[PDB]
């Protein structure tokens, strides 16, 4: 929501360097390992019992890519997050019954993953902008619950 | 709780942090102040500019306390007793803020130790920082 | 936000019976006792050390009345919660630095207090409507943080 | 943690609940299903209509487990060990939901015991339900 012009440009410049498949796959995999109750939503993916199984699971990678692609759509439409995520908000509430606290968990995992991939280029200032983005996305996905 | 496997992971990971605990603590605080500006309220007496000496000194104390905790995983309540009193009774830190610092510390470790910050290690460190946070808010 | 006509009428009918001073005073007092870190915001009120001091403190009662009066304004403007609470959202963010998690805590305390005051008249269905109201208010107060 | 004063309060308050623990447990579940509809996902096999026999039976088991806990305040991890396994490994209950049930249980106690649900008692029961919730999510 509330970014300066210079912050917006730094966010978009980093997104140019994001591999949605590698970052997505990692972000979703880490959510499932770190917050193991999230595995309840993905029983159809098969064996999510240990870390090795999760990170190599092809359905995890493919879904993580989808999620990250959608996040990317948000990064390119920061002035209209509620409109971009309206249909997905319905899906997550009415069809999947995901508690919205889990959107904030995934957002923070994604920030940790960006940190890991970009190192010292993921400065404290750039992280702060990304925290506003991930909170913006999480709020837009939560919109049609309350 | 921390399992034996989580304890092993935490001690292993902290050995890789080694002498950088204070510098990581300082960067985690900077990330937290910029990311989560409501946390600045607790530090009216600090210069919170980039590379402030007070932030560097405080980061050292945070890093040393985490190093202490890693040495006392079987008795965190005992080792961190005095810090539980400070954060609850004197400072009245909102419990939400421990989550925010934990996140910023994980972010900092990811930056500096990307090959060592594996999924299993991430999971163990998250549990560790939660256990530390529980102890520091236990006297409410 | 999302209430039926019949739910809306039940919410408003209960509010007719709310003594803002007694309920307000109790709600704020219970927040301070149960969630003692909230006392950091009210050092100017004096002695908040023990439960007896908190519940009898006249500044606690007066502030609790103010808070509840404002909540009441929300109950009468459920179609425009963001507009009703815009100025207060600014105050809480920019001037007071209250973490928004504390709005949800106060909302839930208020529900417990209504339960205590109304007994079996505070039915499971009526509680459910009040949970949508308190979440609506909490979201409107959080609006100008992100 | 629970202080000695919190333990006294919890045992005292639960003595006033007495034989109603199962009926309060059932009402707390109903309040939770109506207030927080995402919680219904865990009970696909139940009839969740008002005065459902399965909700009444489950409320009894919840109430009895809380009664057990009140008897074992010095060793909750030991007494509730089997329930920790069930909620973490089999059911995978999101930790958020324990907060929601806790709230609904406090709401139910307020309804039925308004003179006994004092601020100090409310505070002690909140800590108790948090300690129970911590144990039931401990095996993650
Ligand atoms: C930033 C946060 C998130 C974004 C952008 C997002 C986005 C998406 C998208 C694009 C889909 C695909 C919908 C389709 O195919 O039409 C989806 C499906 C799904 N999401 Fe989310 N998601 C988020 C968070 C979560 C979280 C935290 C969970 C669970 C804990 C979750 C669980 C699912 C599940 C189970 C599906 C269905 C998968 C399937 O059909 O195979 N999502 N999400
Ligand atoms: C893992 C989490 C934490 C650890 C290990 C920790 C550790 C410490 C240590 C070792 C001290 C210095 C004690 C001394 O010199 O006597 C301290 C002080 C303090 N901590 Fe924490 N802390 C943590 C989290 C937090 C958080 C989340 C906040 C607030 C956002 C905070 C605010 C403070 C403040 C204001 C002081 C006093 C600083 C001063 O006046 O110099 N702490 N902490
Ligand atoms: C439903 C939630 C809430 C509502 C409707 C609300 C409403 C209000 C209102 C009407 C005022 C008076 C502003 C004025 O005089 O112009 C106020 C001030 C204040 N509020 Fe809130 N509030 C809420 C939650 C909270 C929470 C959870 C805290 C703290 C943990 C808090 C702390 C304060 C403080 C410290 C003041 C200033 C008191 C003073 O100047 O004496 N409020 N709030
Ligand atoms: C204070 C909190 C809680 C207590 C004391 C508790 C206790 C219990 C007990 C005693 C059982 C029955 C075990 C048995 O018959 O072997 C059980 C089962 C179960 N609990 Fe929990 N529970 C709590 C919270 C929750 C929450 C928050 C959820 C989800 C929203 C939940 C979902 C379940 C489910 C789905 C079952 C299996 C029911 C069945 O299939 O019959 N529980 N719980």
């Amino acid at each position: 929501v509330q970014l300066s012009g210079e912050e917006k440009a730094a966010v978009l410049a980093l997104w140019d360097k994001v591999n949605e498949e590698e970052v997505g796959g990692e972000a979703l995999g880490r959510l499932l390992v770190v917050y193991p109750w999230t595995q309840r939503f993905f029983d159809s993916f098969g064996d999510l019992s240990n870390p090795g199984a999760v990170m190599g699971n092809p359905k995890v990678k493919a879904h993580g890519k989808k999620v990250l692609h959608s996040f990317g759509e948000g990064v390119h439409h920061l002035d209209n997050l509620k409109g971009t995520f309206a249909a997905l908000s319905e899906l997550h509430c009415d069809k999947l019954h995901v508690d919205p606290e889990n959107f904030r968990l995934l957002g923070n995992v994604l920030v940790v993953v960006l940190a890991r991939h970009f190192g010292k280029d993921f400065t404290p200032e750039l992280q702060a902008s990304y925290q506003k983005v991930v909170a913006g996305v999480a709020n837009a996905l939560a919109h049609k619950y309350h | 709780v921390l399992s034996a496997a989580d304890k092993t992971n935490v001690k292993a990971a902290w050995s890789k942090v080694g002498g950088h605990a204070g510098e990581f603590g300082a960067e985690a605080l900077e990330r937290m102040f910029l990311g989560f500006p409501t946390t600045k309220t607790y530090f009216p007496h600090f210069d919170l500019s980039h590379g402030s000496a007070q932030v560097k000194a405080h980061g050292k104390k945070v890093g040393d306390a985490l190093t202490l905790a890693v040495g006392h995983l079987d008795d965190l309540p005992g080792a961190l007793s005095d810090l539980s009193n400070l954060h609850a009774h004197k400072l009245r830190v909102d419990p939400v803020n421990f989550k925010l610092l934990s996140h910023c510390l994980l972010s900092t470790l990811a930056v500096h130790l990307p090959n060592d910050f594996t999924p299993a290690v991430h999971a163990s460190l998250d549990k560790f920082l939660s256990s530390v946070s529980t102890v520091l808010t236990s006297k409410y």
